[PDB]
């Protein structure tokens, strides 16, 4: 008995060698191999495969190889690969990448994989499953920007603030032990995973220490505090003890130094150069050089991805405004003509596409947009397609290449960069099971659900007064993971190893699982996946020209993106 | 008024159809949203009219044509459900590829 | 180039199911006045004991149909279908509570049919 | 002096004889007796009677016999009677039915129902007052679902699910110790009683058990699980140890039985039958003659209630949406033809009226409304006044026997099925004060005030802006019974006898009142309040005909519902 | 645009009124939260207006008639409140027995 | 329709300023949240029409005069800015000193 692809893929999701669309984009994945046993694939309903003495075992108790969760038949699109497989998931985790179902029946199923009295079930066939976004660059400005962040398939906030206090809305710092321990009582409220950055300023090591000491998960240095070569400096030498990553905005006026002295100043250490494009921050106009070092993770903040024709007219108005800047006033119309580079701009298009830039990360609510890290990471990826065509990597028509560099920006990278890869950031065996659901039409734009912990935190969903749930209005809502205690057990709260040695969860009362952050002092450029391009970035001071390897890196704006104006009400 | 949670909701859908009715008006191809909206506050006001379940199902499927949405949208909406208050009661009208 | 957002492109050839499991084809016959639908997984001798049929040649079988499917039989219906090996451990518990360990014991299994009146134990 | 009956009603709400219309239905019920002494009874506010020395008492202390609220003359709606009499709550729990006020200076008090200095007022002259509504068919899948169900005058929800996963969308079930736990947690957070269901599919017995001693309320046989006779064997061995409930959704397929294999399986011993008619699940063509059986407990759920001509219409193409049935497949079709059966649909409308079918609930979410199984339970019995007439029972021109008989359907029976009838399901001395008080304008559409616990959680009340509560916009809102830790107060989990006595509300830290589910498995049908007719119903497998006593039961569909397009704006 | 929590529910009572004049406009009889919601925007637009409360009682009285709502409805309707923003302020309108 | 918490809270705009557009077709001079209604929604239509930022920089100084609003309102209003889906995706309008 054969069955013809097209019914195939219709009633289990696509197979090896099937390509899929990637929402109204150019960009084609193709399942580059497939777990299943054909004919013995999974799947729940009325007289379908999933019951008791057939695909489900009517025998063994939860400890004895039971999942507590199996997504049956996703389209894994991960840093690790392109394929197709059941998840099962265990106390939370992700237990098994593989073939869920009944050993007593079912040839091929992996031995932790049983269906069991246990056992819920999600249909994953003819979804797309991907890690839960990383975003490390977050103003904590609005608790309203989580849905937001949750309903483009973002998991992790790394970042700072207060809420809207002038020093929150600049930088991504809540600062000193009060303000961090008042934000680790507020997480316990959040349902989205938190790290909380303290701030990377001081000429003693004991005012920044006590914010690692008090629960902060890592520093920010801010130009707004003072990027200074001390304050640099400081903040490194606490990272260093404490094994918790630095991230930098660095001095834009070169008031105390230029590129070279903020490089002199870090003397090869490990740090995260945020926005490195430099529109959303550092040394005029050749900060973006950063991205060539090999003690550098460089990440984008979101506005400038990718070069449009409305970016430049935009971000030149965001500047002015947002800075209370005069277009009367020359010294104000030259620092603004300084920042925003179409040059810089274009040129960050390509070392993406190169792998020299690593990360993608939002600004969300100072200079960039909550829900649109995963969005604009597509667009780019797509804008590049069109423009430099297939890399010379891809194979069999596809951009799988493309799609594992793209995808590793905004999940495996970010989580690398803070230390939390061990938690978070990749679907693999013993990593936290937040995961997220797309349909291909919608993929990149609106997650189908998102998964926390293993429970269902947020879902596209319709009429709660219908008889199914399916019919209008759908549209995102928190689900049975966000409400009552269950917040607390579908959520990670990322602190500093001292923090957690000193009983902080316990003296907070934080309910919250608690993630430790570690190994981010001896890792480099070569530890991002997919991602890991050393070399010389020059940028001319006059012409703002960027040249990688003695070649001009130029690109044009484009008029018009997918994922846009077909999916959006406004 | 009363309101229950389902009312509050339901306004919504009335209030995107009105935003979709006035970007056809001026000469725009509809989006999916706008396409979902018009579809599903026309089933609604029919049932409050007091059409019956299978003439709402019939009529979803001439409330927008291909020309009227941009590309890509009719294959993008295999549905559309609503439920609202007829003469007897809640019902589900489910509309079957409505754009074809 | 007209899109289709999410749109497959599915690869040329057929999946075949079940390769290389022996294949049984049998009748069956719906003998009840209600109907009756067999999904892919049941193990074929624990059906419905209103299904008439060599009840020896379902042991450690079930419908070689796509996963997930199911054959239909209307009141009176008698009708060929086509079985498959089952695999794994070859061991069925529970559903009608004819096996209860290896399917090797059809001796055993088929004494537990005849006494509950599964029929066509032969 | 003496008042005229007209002003007496408009002034303290309808006594004996007085009769009152539920909402816009011809349905009548009449004050059978009132505990009232006239020119005694109990108001508040300007010059009026609960004041200090007066009505109200001024020398005792809360312990002395006080009330914390009293309810001012209800017309109490229940299936222990429909009466006039105050309602005096303590400690949460309804503590006296009868009259309050001041033993000083009034004749007649009830001796515990004194007004004090402790005591809050609710005035329900002039309203109608039910226990709240019990839910014993609840998918789990959109925490939205709960505010619906209390705008209806629902106060327990029974069912299972994880929120909008597959398995929870089919089926009343969380599988497994780590998903109920999950869920018992989530709970802690809905402002409404909650009893989980576990699955009730294994061949073993240990894999369904650690459900019962995890925390589960229950257990759900569903066919999608494999609704087998291993299956139903063990589950009702293990609610015979456990001392839960089991409900089942059986073969519809008829795969390993019919219907009587299922009977055989079952054995005599008692077990609650979902949407036991078979739109909703079930042995095709003639589940619904489980209703006949004495160890069946039998339910309807809502959307075939009642029988109008657009149900046919709504539910083949509802059944063929939901499972991915195609038109032009006549394996399908036929599938569809033998589940949605106007014969049997018409048949459940008349097996309401006649006491055979004993119980309503909703299907929320998976086939069914969570906010209209109040609705249309009346619905129903304005269809069967209209095409019947008044019941033979009835006297006086009034429905008081239906409107008892219909009442149980949503409170006492349903509460009796689950083993939770010694905490809710009717207002009586000793039980849980969950009550619903009603304007007769809006009676089983839209509740006034929903009190949970003895606190208001829910209330149709108007700008919270305003100079007073009830100007523009009147909509349904969350009180402060539901705020802060008051929730925990307010609000019942049901759990297993087992899963206390194991200590599982202190393992996971749960703040709720914790309900003991007893007392389910020496019960029957002749247990059902006004519901406790055993009888052989047949049901012809070739024309769907379905008899009771000989007589063919048949009905004709309404074109039109009261309680339906003067009320929703939707 | 700085809306407190009264400013965004009320913009709920604008959209209902605007839903119902639409059913009224194609021919249908109004039901309760219809007839509810005209006349209290009909008073908030008043107050906008700069109408007096005194007025806006006497004219909320002829804003919808009987042969405009369903049979009982009048009934239903004992008063409509509502709180709007006059020259002078915040005031509430009581209109009495709106529909005859 | 798949509403995101921003499409929500966007779908307000709209109907307060459909709200304003009444007030002022039936003789108001505006208010200040009247006014910026107005603007804001102008401004995410315009997106929606796919006219350029620096397009909708320069109409929504037109869009309202100091003889539509109320004393003060112009000099209350510093600016507004809107976000909305241009052809090229999500971009910030800002428009300095809207009414003069
Ligand atoms: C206002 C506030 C900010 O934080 C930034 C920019 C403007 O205009
Ligand atoms: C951008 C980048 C390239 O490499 C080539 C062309 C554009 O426009
Ligand atoms: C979608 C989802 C369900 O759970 C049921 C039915 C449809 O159409
Ligand atoms: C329904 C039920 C009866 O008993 C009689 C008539 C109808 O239509
Ligand atoms: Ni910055
Ligand atoms: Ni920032
Ligand atoms: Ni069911
Ligand atoms: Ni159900
Ligand atoms: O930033
Ligand atoms: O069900």
């Amino acid at each position: 008995m054969k069955i013809n692809r097209q019914q195939y893929a219709e009633s289990y999701g696509p197979t090896v060698g099937d390509q899929v669309r990637l929402a109204d984009t150019d960009l084609w994945i193709e399942v580059e191999k497939d777990y299943t046993t054909y004919g013995d694939e999974a799947n729940f309903g009325g007289g379908k495969v999933l019951r008791e003495g057939m695909g489900e075992n009517g025998t063994y108790t939860r400890t004895e190889n039971v999942l507590d969760l199996l997504l049956t038949n996703a389209l894994i699109l991960d840093y690790t690969g392109i394929y197709k497989a059941d998840i099962g998931v265990k106390d939370g985790y992700i237990v098994g990448i593989g073939k869920g179902g009944n050993p007593d029946i079912m040839d091929g199923v992996t031995p932790n994989m049983i269906v069991g009295t246990a056992t819920e079930v999600i249909a994953a066939e003819g979804k797309i499953v991907t890690a839960g976004g990383i975003d490390t660059h977050v103003h904590f400005i609005n608790p309203d920007q989580v849905d937001v962040a949750l309903a483009n398939g973002i998991t992790t906030l790394f970042g700072g603030g207060t809420g809207p206090a002038e020093g929150s809305k600049a930088t991504t710092v809540t600062p000193g032990p009060w303000n961090i321990e008042k934000m680790l009582k507020s997480t316990e409220g959040l349902p989205i995973n938190v790290g909380i950055l303290g701030k990377g300023h001081g000429s003693s090591i004991a005012p920044i220490m006590e914010q690692i000491d008090a629960g902060a998960a890592g520093l920010k240095i801010h130009e707004d505090w003072g990027a200074t070569p001390a304050s640099i400096d400081r903040s490194l030498t606490v990272a260093d003890e404490a094994d918790v990553q630095v991230a930098i905005h660095s001095d834009t006026l070169n008031e105390a130094g230029f590129l070279e002295d903020t490089l002199r100043a870090i003397n090869g250490r490990v740090i995260h150069s945020f926005h490195v494009e430099g529109a959303g921050g550092g040394h005029a106009p050749d900060i973006m050089a950063m991205a060539g070092h090999p003690n550098v993770l460089p990440s984008s903040t979101n506005p400038t991805r990718p070069f449009t024709v409305n970016t430049i007219d935009e971000h030149l108005d965001m500047l002015m405004v947002c800075h209370h800047l005069k277009q009367n006033i020359p010294e104000d119309v030259a620092f603004a003509d300084s920042r925003i580079r179409p040059e810089t701009i274009a040129a960050e298009d390509i070392l993406h596409d190169l792998g020299i830039i690593s990360m993608m990360s939002t600004d969300a609510l100072a200079m960039g947009r909550a829900g649109e890290m995963v969005l604009r990471t597509w667009q780019t990826a797509d804008k590049m397609k069109k423009q430099r065509g297939p890399l010379a990597e891809e194979k069999n028509g596809s951009d799988n290449f493309r799609a594992k560099r793209y995808v590793s920006k905004y999940t495996i990278n970010p989580a690398i960069a803070q230390g939390i890869a061990h938690e978070v950031g990749s679907i693999e065996e013993g990593k936290f099971a937040d995961l997220v659901l797309w349909e291909p039409k919608f993929f990149g734009v609106k997650a189908d659900r998102v998964i926390k912990g293993g429970i269902i935190a947020y879902a596209q969903i319709g009429d709660p007064s219908a008889s199914i749930p399916t019919p209008q209005p759908v549209m995102g809502r928190r689900m049975y993971g966000t409400v009552g205690d269950l917040i607390h057990d579908t959520n990670i709260t990322f602190m500093s190893k001292s923090s957690i040695q000193q009983g902080v969860p316990a003296k907070l009362g934080l309910k919250r699982r608690i993630g430790t952050v570690k190994n981010c002092r001896n890792i480099g450029k070569k530890d991002m996946k997919w991602n890991d391009v050393t070399t010389d970035i020059d940028i001319n001071p006059e012409t703002y020209e960027v040249k990688v390897d003695g070649e001009v890196l130029t690109c044009e704006p484009v008029k018009e993106l997918p994922m846009a104006q077909r999916y959006f009400l406004f | 008024m009363h309101l229950n949670p389902a009312e509050k909701e339901k306004l919504q859908i009335f209030l995107a159809s009105e935003l979709a009715l006035k970007r056809k008006a001026r000469g725009l191809k509809l989006n999916y949203p706008e396409a979902v909206a018009i579809i599903t506050s026309f089933i609604m006001e029919g049932a409050r009219d007091g059409k019956t379940v299978a003439m709402l199902m019939e009529e979803g499927k001439h409330v927008l044509t291909r020309d009227d949405v941009m590309e890509g949208v009719p294959e993008m909406i295999d549905d559309i459900q609503a439920e609202a208050t007829f003469p007897d009661g809640t019902k589900l009208v489910t509309v079957h590829n409505p754009i074809s | 180039n007209y899109i289709v957002p999410g749109e497959y492109r599915v690869a040329e050839g057929e999946i075949e199911i079940n390769a290389g499991r022996e294949k049984t084809t049998i009748r069956v016959s719906n003998t009840g006045d209600r109907p009756i639908q067999v999904g892919s997984h049941i193990h074929f001798v624990e059906v419905n004991k209103e299904l008439l049929f060599d009840r020896a040649e379902g042991i450690g079988r079930r419908l070689n149909i796509p996963s997930g499917t199911a054959a239909r039989f209307e009141p009176g219906e008698e009708m060929e279908v086509e079985l498959t090996e089952l695999g794994g451990n070859r061991e069925v518990f529970g559903i009608s509570d004819l096996t209860n360990g290896s399917v090797d014991n059809k001796e055993l299994i088929l004494q537990r049919a005849k006494e509950l009146g599964y029929k066509g134990v032969e």
